[PDB]
C-alpha cells in the first residue's frame, strides 16, 4: 500500500544496511588467552 | 600493514623452527618474539640475513 | 582391607579371630566349615564376615613409600 | 618443619624456595609434602 | 578323581585364557604393527629425491623402535605411573639408519631419532612386559591391570574396536519404489575409494560410477573387454531354460540401437562420456584412455592384456541383479554378521601413520632444495643437520589424534570422530568391560529397526545380554568369552593349491559348464569352476586340520546359487570348536588328562588336529552339537562349553538361565557403575573423581566366569542378610529398608576422592607465579580462610576444609601481556591474588599433595581432596540381577524383626517385584547362599548349569532350618509371631554411583546469561531449570493465566522497555532517536527474549511497528 513513506518498492533491496547493537553480538571472553574469541557476526561484518 | 603481518607470520615459523631442534620450551620462543617485534620496528632487520637476525634474537631470551 | 571389628547385624566382635582362622589352616589342615564352628561362630551372620572377607591390606602394604 | 620428601628416594629434605624442583640423592622429580605435626580432631561414628 | 571327558571339557577354557588372554585383540594387532608393518612403510617411501642437484639422494634402509644398535641395551625409559603423574606422553623413540651423499663421498649413518612413539601397556616394548610383581612392586603398578591403553599427556585413553561393511565384496539391495540397485565397494591402498552401482532403470540395466558422468548399459562394457559374441552374454547371464532370458530380452537391444557390434568401437563409447583426469597427460590417445578406464573400475581384480576375469566378474555381478527382479526373496541384508569386517586398532593407527609419514619427508625435501639452489653452499652442505626441524611434526600429530579422537586423513578424505575414549575406572570390570566393546558406523539407518535388533547369527560370536539402552540402544555390542579375530595370510599360494586338487582354470571353461557345475569363489571372485565339491571341500579340511594350510580359512558353501566360497581376507569374527568326525567324537580324555599334566597346551590341540576355528560363514555348513549326551552319527563339531556366550561384564550374573533376559541388560548397564576396589596402587594414583568402598567382600554365590578375570580378588559390593517382606509401608515398589545399627557398624561406608590441579605459568616478561600465603591479623596468622593453608602457601596435609578456606594460594602478575622493557626500574608490587576456593556443601579432608615438573620446565601443583560419607537415604542400590533401588528410610534395631536365634536382617525388600520382574534367580540364589554358609563352603552359580536345588535343600535341613529357606520370625514392634512365613537369607547388594549428596542443588536468584538474561544451564554453572514447551501446554489446560506470566517473565525474564507511541519502536533511556521529541513515550515491561527479537528481527529489513491502546475504558 501507499500513504506510508516506506511504501515504495525501492526499499526491498539493500542500498544501506544498519549495524545492530553489540548487546546482541557480545564479545565472548572465553579466557583461553589474553585475547577474545570474537563472534561470527562481527567477523562477517568486517569484510563487508 | 598486511605485508608487515605476512613477514612476521613467516618469521613466526622460523624462530619456532630452531626451538624444535634445541628442545626449547615454548616460553622462551614466545618471549623472544617480542625482541624480534621491537627490532623489526627499530629498523634493525634491514640489510642483515634472515636466519642471522633470529638466531641472534632468541639467544638473548 | 582389615577384618571388620564387629558383625554387621548382631554385633559381637570378631577381631581376635581372623588370625586364629588363618592359624587354623596352616597347621591342622581342616575343613573351613568345621574350623570356625569349633572357634565358636554359631550364628551364620557371623560366619559370612570371615568367609567373604578378602584381605587386601596385605597387597596394599607392598606399595609403601618408605622402602 | 619436616619439609618435602621424595617419592622413592624417601629422603627428608627442606627445599629452599624458587631454587629447584628435583630432590637430592636421586634425579627423581616427584616429591610429596609430609604430614604436619599439628593436632587434628575427629569423631568415632 | 577319575577324570572323564563328560564334565571336564571346561578345564581347557582356563588353558585357553592362560596362554592366550582376553586383550588378544589390542596386543596382537599393535605388536604386529611394530615388527612387520613399520618396515613396510619406509619401503614404500624410500629414496627421497630432488630435481636440483640430481646426483643427491637419501634412502631409508631400516627401522627400529626402542633401543640403539651401539649400546644394545634394553632401554632406559620413564615408568608409566611416574609418567601419569607429570601429564607426559608415555612414548618410545623412533630410530632409523640412513645413507646419503654428503659430497665427494657417500656416507651411511646409524641411529637417527625422528620422534617418539606412544605405545600401549603390556606390549613387548614396554617395561611392564613379563614382570613378576616385584619389578612391578618397584614400579607400583597393579598386577591385575589388563593393559592396552595409552597415557597421552596425563589422562589414560584407549582406542575402540571399529567395524564397517564388508569391503571388497558384492552386496545386493532391494528397494521398493526407486527400482533396485546393487553395490560393490573396493579400496586398495593407493588412492582408491570407489564404489560401483548396478541400477535397473525402467526394466533396463545400467552401470553408473563416480568417474563416469552418465549411465551405461552393460552390453557395451563386456564387449569392451573382448567378449562380443552376444550369445555368450545371454548364456552367461541367464543360462538356459528359464524365465531369465525373457527378463534379459530388453537389455540386448541397447547394443543394437547404437550399432557397435565389435570390440574396437565398444571402448571409446565409454571414454567419450567420461569427465575425469582433466588431461593430466598432454599426449592423449583417446583409445588408450579406456584401457585405463577399464583399470580404475572393479578394483578387486586387475588385468594385463586379456580383460578376461574382469568381464565375467561384471556378468556374475549382473546375474545377481536379474535374480533379484525374478523374486525379491533372494536379496540378502547388509546386517548379516558375515558382511561385517571388525577392524582393530593397530591396523587402524597404521592408516594414519603412512599418511603422516609421507607428510614428513615431502616437507623435508622442500627444506633441502631451498639450500641446493645456492652456488657457494652446494659442496659442504649436509642434510641431516636439519632433520630435527621436522622432527616435531610426527609427535604432535600422533598425540593430537589420540587425545582428540578425530583423525583427519588426506588420501581418503574422511572425518570419523570419537575413535578414542577415556576408560572408566568406576569398578574393576568397568575398566575391563570398556576394553571389549564395539562402536559402529551409524550409517543413517535411523528409520530401520534391522540394525537395531539382534540377529541369531551371534551365538558365541559376541556377547548378547550386554547392550546399552536409551539413545545408544543397539549400535554398541560386546565380544564373547571365547573369541579370536582372524588375520589375512596370502591369497597367492592357495590359488596354486587348488590347482593341485584338480580344479580347472577360468580362461578355459565354456559358458555352458559354469552354470551346470559349481564354482570356487576366491574372496567373491570365481577362478576354478569345480565339479562335485564334496570331494574337494572335505579333503581340504583334511589339509587344514593336518596344518599344511593356515587354519583361518572358511569353506562356506551355499546351495541357492551354484558356487562355493573361499575366504582369506582376515579381520573377521571366529571362535574355535572341537572336530567331531562321526558318532564318536575326537575327545580323547587321556589328552585332556595330558593337558593337566602341563605339556599339552591349547595350541597343540589345533596342531595335532583336535580343535579348529570357525567363522560365522562356516557355521552355515556345521551342525554343532550341544552335549556329549546329544551325539548323532550325523553330527559334527561338538561345542566346547555352553556358558561361554556371555561377556566378561555380563558373566557376573549368578544362574542367569533361570532369570529373565530383559533383567540382564538392566544389570550389565549397572554392573559398570558398581563401587568396590580399583587396583592395588589405588592409594597412589591421582585420578579425577574416584570412589572407594571401605569394607568390600567377595560374593557368596560365585561364577566360573568371575574367577577367570579375578573379580573375587578385588570385588565390588558386599552381601547382607535380606528378609523379603513388606514393612511400615515405606517400601511400596522396589524401595529398600535398612537399620540404623548396621550403618553404625559400618555397612558400606563409601569414600570420595577428587583431584584438582593448577599450573604455574611463565609469561613473556620472565615473570613466574608465587605462592605467598597466610596474611596475618591481630597477633595471629590464621584468618577464617587460612586455617589450612600452611607456611608455603600449599594447603597443609591432614586437616579438613570447609566453604571458603583457600587450600592453594595462587598469585598472578598483573602485567600478563605487557611488552618487555629491557630494564628493572619498578618491579616490586604487581602480584594480585587469584586463589582457588573450595566450594561444596560438606567438609572434606586433604589426603596428600605432590608437586613436580611437566615435560617442559614448568611446575605443577596437584592436591587430591578426600571425604567419606554414610549411606543415608536417597542412595541408589542394586541387586546384581537388575533391580534399581533407593533407600526409603532408616529404622533402628528395635523395630527390626528377628528370628529364633535373634539374627536381625540387614535390608528389607517387598515381595512385590518377583511376579512382575520374573527374577527367579534371586529366589534360588538365596537358597544357594544360605546352605553354603552353614556348610562353610562357597557355592558356584554358573550359566546353563551350576549347583542344583535338590542337593542344596539336603544341606540346610540337616542344619535344622526349613527345607526351602522359608523361615518364620517374630515381630520387633509387638512381640508375637507373624501370621505368614518369612523368606530369609544372605544376598549380595552392591552399591551403585549416583549418590544424592552431589545431586541436590537449588538456584534461588543467581547468575544470568549474557545474551538472554536467563538462568545458566548446568549444576556446576549454578543451574536454573528449563520450564519447557511441554509444560507450557499443561498450564493453560488448567486455564490459569496469572502464574503463566509469573513463571515465564516475572521470576525469569522481567525487563522494562520505554517505547514511543507514534512510529512505534523502542528507544533508550528517555528518547525515541527517530523523532527526537522525548514526548510520546510509554513505560511498560516486556520479556527480554522478546526485546532482543525486536532488535534481531529489526537488524534485517523487517520493522515490527507496535500499536498501543489503554487497558481501561472498554
Ligand atoms: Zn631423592
Ligand atoms: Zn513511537
Amino acid at each position: 500500500d501507499a500513504t506510508v513513506p516506506s511504501g515504495r518498492p525501492e526499499t526491498y533491496i539493500w542500498r544501506y544496511l544498519p549495524a545492530p547493537p553489540v548487546c546482541i553480538r557480545p564479545s565472548v571472553m572465553m579466557q583461553d588467552s589474553p585475547a577474545s574469541n570474537e563472534d561470527d557476526l562481527t567477523v562477517k561484518l568486517t569484510e563487508i | 600493514l598486511e605485508s608487515r603481518e605476512a613477514t612476521l607470520n613467516n618469521a613466526r615459523r622460523k624462530l619456532r623452527a630452531v626451538s624444535y631442534a634445541l628442545h626449547i620450551p615454548e616460553y622462551i620462543t614466545d618471549a623472544a618474539f617480542q625482541w624480534y617485534k621491537l627490532a623489526l620496528a627499530n629498523n634493525f632487520v634491514q640489510g642483515r640475513r634472515s636466519q642471522n637476525v633470529i638466531a641472534s634474537c632468541l639467544y638473548v631470551a | 582391607m582389615i577384618v571388620p571389628v564387629r558383625c554387621f547385624s548382631c554385633g559381637k566382635v570378631v577381631g581376635d579371630k581372623w588370625e586364629s582362622y588363618l592359624n587354623l589352616l596352616q597347621e591342622d589342615e581342616l575343613d573351613e566349615g568345621t574350623a570356625l564352628s569349633r572357634l565358636g561362630l554359631k550364628r551364620y551372620c557371623c560366619r559370612r564376615m570371615i568367609l567373604t572377607h578378602v584381605d587386601l591390606i596385605e597387597k596394599f602394604l607392598r606399595y609403601n613409600p618408605l622402602e | 618443619t619436616l619439609k618435602y620428601i621424595c617419592a622413592e628416594c624417601s629422603s627428608k629434605l627442606s627445599l629452599s624456595r624458587t631454587d629447584a624442583v628435583r630432590c637430592k640423592d636421586c634425579g627423581h622429580r616427584i616429591l610429596l609434602k609430609a604430614r604436619t605435626k599439628r593436632l587434628v580432631q575427629f569423631e568415632a561414628r | 578323581d577319575e577324570i572323564n571327558t563328560a564334565q571336564d571339557k571346561w578345564h581347557l577354557l582356563p588353558a585357553f585364557l592362560k596362554v592366550k588372554g582376553l586383550v588378544k585383540q589390542h596386543l596382537d594387532s599393535f605388536n604386529y604393527f611394530v615388527d612387520t608393518d613399520l618396515k613396510k612403510i619406509i619401503k614404500a617411501n624410500q629414496l627421497i629425491l630432488s630435481d636440483v642437484d640430481p646426483e643427491f639422494y637419501l634412502k631409508y634402509v631400516d627401522i627400529r623402535v626402542g633401543k640403539k644398535s651401539s649400546s644394545s641395551t634394553k632401554d632406559y625409559l620413564t615408568p608409566p605411573h611416574e609418567c601419569r603423574l607429570r601429564d607426559m606422553t608415555y612414548s618410545a623413540p623412533i630410530y632409523v639408519d640412513i645413507e646419503y651423499t654428503r659430497g665427494r663421498n657417500i656416507i651411511m649413518h646409524k641411529d637417527v631419532e625422528i620422534g617418539r612413539m606412544p605405545i600401549m601397556l603390556r606390549s613387548n616394548k614396554c617395561i611392564l612386559y613379563d614382570a613378576d610383581e616385584s619389578k612391578m612392586a618397584k614400579l607400583n603398578e597393579c598386577p591385575l591391570d589388563p593393559g592396552g591403553y595409552f597415557i597421552v599427556n596425563g589422562t589414560e585413553k584407549v582406542i575402540l574396536v571399529q567395524e564397517q561393511l564388508s569391503k571388497n565384496r558384492i552386496i545386493v539391495e532391494a528397494d521398493e519404489k526407486k527400482g533396485i540397485v546393487q553395490a560393490s565397494v573396493t579400496s586398495s591402498t593407493h588412492e582408491r575409494k570407489s564404489k560401483t552401482y548396478v541400477i535397473t532403470k525402467n526394466g533396463k540395466i545400467y552401470l553408473k560410477h563416480n568417474s563416469i558422468a552418465e549411465e551405461i548399459p552393460i552390453a557395451i562394457v563386456l564387449k569392451a573387454c573382448g567378449i562380443l559374441s552376444d550369445l555368450e552374454i545371454m548364456q552367461l547371464v541367464c543360462g538356459n531354460d528359464s524365465s531369465y532370458q525373457d527378463i534379459f530380452a530388453v537389455n540386448l537391444e541397447e547394443s543394437s540401437k547404437l550399432d557397435i557390434y565389435t570390440q574396437q568401437q565398444a571402448l571409446e563409447y565409454i571414454g567419450a562420456k567420461v569427465k575425469t583426469m582433466r588431461r593430466q597427460k598432454l599426449t592423449i590417445l583417446q583409445e588408450g584412455i579406456e584401457a585405463i578406464a577399464t583399470t580404475v573400475i572393479a578394483h578387486l581384480t586387475v588385468e594385463a592384456l586379456d580383460f578376461r576375469e574382469k568381464a565375467l566378474y561384471i556378468a556374475m555381478m549382473t546375474r545377481r541383479v536379474v535374480m533379484a527382479m525374478y523374486n525379491p526373496k533372494m536379496i540378502d541384508d547388509r546386517d548379516y554378521v558375515g558382511n561385517k569386517r571388525l577392524e582393530l586398532a593397530g591396523q587402524l593407527i597404521s592408516l594414519l601413520f603412512e599418511d603422516l609419514f609421507k607428510k614428513f619427508n615431502n616437507d623435508f625435501k622442500l627444506s633441502i632444495d631451498k639450500v641446493l639452489k645456492k652456488p657457494n653452499r652446494a659442496m659442504e652442505y649436509d642434510a641431516l643437520l636439519s632433520i630435527n626441524v621436522h622432527s616435531n611434526n610426527i609427535t604432535s600429530g600422533l598425540n593430537r589424534a589420540i587425545s582428540t579422537g578425530n583423525w583427519s586423513l588426506k588420501r581418503f578424505k574422511m572425518e570419523r570422530a570419537g575413535v578414542t575414549h577415556v576408560l572408566s575406572r568406576l569398578s574393576y570390570i568397568s575398566a575391563l568391560g570398556m576394553m571389549t566393546r564395539i562402536s559402529s558406523q551409524f550409517e543413517k539407518s535411523r528409520k530401520v529397526s534391522g540394525p537395531r535388533a539382534l540377529q541369531p547369527s551371534q551365538f558365541g560370536m559376541l556377547c548378547t545380554a550386554d547392550t546399552p539402552e536409551g539413545e545408544a540402544c543397539g549400535l554398541v555390542k560386546n565380544l564373547a568369552l571365547m573369541t579370536h579375530i582372524t588375520t589375512d595370510d596370502e591369497e597367492e599360494p592357495i590359488k596354486k593349491l587348488c590347482y593341485v586338487l584338480g580344479v580347472e582354470d577360468i580362461t578355459l571353461i565354456d559358458s555352458a559348464s559354469l552354470h551346470l557345475n559349481y564354482g570356487v569363489y576366491l574372496n567373491g571372485t570365481l577362478i576354478g569352476s569345480i565339479r562335485f565339491p564334496t570331494k574337494f571341500v572335505t579333503q581340504f579340511r583334511h589339509l587344514r586340520r593336518t596344518g599344511k594350510v593356515s587354519e583361518f580359512i572358511s569353506i562356506y558353501s551355499n546351495s541357492h546359487q551354484m558356487a562355493v566360497h573361499i575366504a582369506t581376507d582376515g579381520g573377521r569374527i571366529c571362535r574355535p570348536l572341537i572336530i567331531v568326525s562321526d558318532g564318536q567324537s575326537r575327545v580323547k580324555d587321556i589328552h585332556l588328562r595330558k593337558l593337566l599334566d602341563g605339556e599339552l597346551d591349547f595350541d597343540d590341540f589345533l596342531k595335532l588336529g583336535l580343535v579348529e576355528y570357525l567363522d560365522v560363514n562356516e557355521e552355515n555348513d556345521s551342525y554343532i552339537a550341544l552335549y556329549e549326551k546329544d551325539i548323532v552319527p550325523s553330527m559334527t563339531h561338538l561345542e566346547i562349553e555352553p556358558f561361554t556366550i556371555l561377556g566378561a561384564v555380563a558373566g557376573l550374573i549368578p544362574y542367569p538361565h533361570h532369570n529373565q533376559s530383559p533383567r540382564n541388560t538392566y544389570q550389565c548397564a549397572m554392573g559398570k557403575q558398581a563401587i568396590g576396589a580399583i587396583a592395588y596402587n589405588q592409594f597412589k594414583r591421582i585420578d579425577t573423581l574416584l570412589y572407594l568402598m571401605t569394607y568390600p567382600q567377595q560374593p557368596m554365590v560365585k561364577t566360573k566366569t568371575i574367577e577367570l578375570i579375578d573379580y573375587d580378588k578385588l570385588p565390588a559390593g558386599q552381601n547382607a542378610t535380606v528378609a523379603v517382606m513388606s514393612y511400615s509401608g515405606y517400601d511400596i515398589e522396589d524401595a529398600l529398608v535398612l537399620n540404623k545399627s548396621s550403618i553404625d557398624r559400618g555397612f558400606g561406608r563409601c569414600e570420595t576422592r577428587r583431584k584438582t590441579t593448577t599450573v604455574l605459568k611463565r609469561y613473556a616478561n620472565h615473570t613466574q607465579d608465587i605462592i605467598g600465603g597466610m596474611r596475618v591479623d591481630e597477633n595471629g596468622d590464621p584468618i577464617w580462610q587460612h586455617q589450612s593453608l600452611g607456611p608455603d602457601g600449599l594447603g597443609e596435609v591432614g586437616m579438613k576444609v570447609q566453604s571458603g578456606q583457600i587450600y592453594i594460594n595462587k598469585s598472578v602478575p598483573t602485567n600478563s601481556a605487557d611488552a618487555p622493557n629491557p630494564n628493572n626500574v619498578n618491579v616490586q608490587t604487581q602480584y594480585r591474588e587469584a586463589p582457588v576456593i573450595y566450594r561444596g556443601p560438606e567438609p572434606s579432608h586433604i589426603d596428600q599433595v605432590m608437586m613436580s615438573v611437566s615435560d617442559n620446565d614448568q611446575a605443577l601443583i596437584k592436591v587430591l581432596l578426600r571425604q567419606n560419607r554414610r549411606p543415608e537415604l536417597g542412595d541408589k542400590f542394586s541387586s546384581r540381577h537388575g533391580q534399581k533401588g533407593v533407600c526409603g528410610i532408616i529404622v533402628k534395631q528395635e523395630d527390626m524383626p528377628f528370628n529364633d536365634q535373634g539374627i536381625v536382617p540387614d535390608i528389607i525388600m517387598n515381595p512385590h517385584g518377583f511376579p512382575s520382574r520374573m527374577t527367579v534367580g534371586k529366589m534360588i540364589e538365596l537358597i544357594s547362599g544360605k546352605a553354603g554358609v552353614l556348610n562353610g563352603t562357597l557355592e558356584y552359580g554358573t550359566c546353563f548349569g551350576g549347583s542344583k536345588l535338590e542337593d542344596m535343600s539336603k544341606i540346610l535341613v540337616d542344619q535344622g532350618f526349613n527345607y526351602s529357606g522359608k523361615d518364620m520370625l517374630y515381630s520387633g514392634i509387638t512381640g508375637e509371631c507373624l501370621q505368614a512365613y518369612i523368606f530369609f537369607g544372605p544376598i549380595y547388594y552392591q552399591k551403585l554411583k549416583h549418590m544424592v549428596l552431589d545431586k541436590m542443588h537449588a538456584r534461588a536468584r543467581g547468575p544470568r546469561a549474557v545474551l538472554t538474561r536467563q538462568p545458566t544451564e548446568g549444576r556446576s554453572r549454578d543451574g536454573g531449570l528449563r520450564l519447557g514447551e511441554m509444560e507450557r501446554d499443561c498450564v493453560i489446560a488448567y486455564g490459569a493465566s496469572q502464574l503463566l506470566l509469573e513463571r515465564l517473565m516475572i521470576s525469569s525474564d522481567a525487563f522494562e522497555v520505554d517505547v514511543c507511541d507514534k512510529c512505534g519502536l523502542m528507544g533508550y533511556s528517555g528518547w525515541c532517536t527517530t523523532c527526537k521529541s522525548a514526548e510520546n513515550i510509554i513505560k511498560m515491561t516486556i520479556p527480554y527474549a522478546a526485546k532482543l527479537l525486536f532488535q534481531e528481527l529489526l537488524s534485517m529489513n523487517i520493522a515490527p511497528r507496535l500499536r498501543l491502546e489503554d487497558i481501561f475504558q472498554q
